[PDB]
């Protein structure tokens, strides 16, 4: 019954999956960023050179988008469960999106507003 | 009804397949001692169509659509 951030992150991730989301490739995936229907970055973990990982981060900040974090990208591809192969195969997803909104409009969630909170201001 | 004798020409015929692509590097340039963004989006007057439709690189063309918008330097 605790609260904790990396759990609030396990549930978004996979209702981002639920609804709409599953953006893999850059393609496809700059489009919802320039039209502003994404609401999240996705950072890949441990890259060979750090210039991926800045310019990512670059285009996060200037997008105006809170610096969410994400750690053990090989893990955050096993998170989604679309490997199959049993467990082998273990693809990534380059950046998340927020289509659709996240939760239900209806009765919307404390987990993700805590984090939003905490992140905006 | 059976085999025809057609396997001699177009050998295993291979299905369209252009380019097959990872990732885009040449196509993003922010780099202007800065960091700040820089784009090439031209669009048509339309709702369909906007801004964020991607853009074929040319030395002058711009593919914007379904349209076929045609606006070139002469």
């Amino acid at each position: 019954g605790v609260m904790d951030v990396n759990t609030a992150l396990q549930e978004v991730l996979k209702t981002a999956l639920i609804h709409d989301g599953l953006a893999r490739g850059i393609r496809e995936a700059a489009k919802a960023l320039d039209k502003r229907q994404a609401h999240l970055c996705v950072l890949a973990s441990n890259c060979d050179e750090p210039m991926y990982v800045k310019l990512v981060e670059a285009l996060c900040a200037e997008h105006q988008i809170n610096l969410i974090k994400v750690d053990d990208n090989k893990k955050l591809g096993e998170w989604v469960g679309l490997c199959k192969i049993d467990r082998e195969g273990k693809p990534r997803k380059v950046v998340g999106c927020s289509c659709v909104v996240v939760k239900d409009y209806g009765k919307e969630s404390q987990a993700k507003d805590v984090i939003e909170e905490y992140f905006k201001c | 009804k059976k085999r025809k004798k057609k396997s001699y020409t177009t050998p295993k015929k291979n299905k369209h397949k252009r380019k097959k692509v990872k990732l885009a590097v040449l196509k993003y340039y922010k780099v202007d001692e800065n960091g700040k963004i820089s784009r090439l989006r031209r669009e048509c007057p339309s709702d369909e169509c906007g801004a964020g439709v991607f853009m074929a690189s040319h030395f002058d063309r711009h593919y914007c659509g379904k349209c076929c918008l045609t606006y070139c330097f002469n």
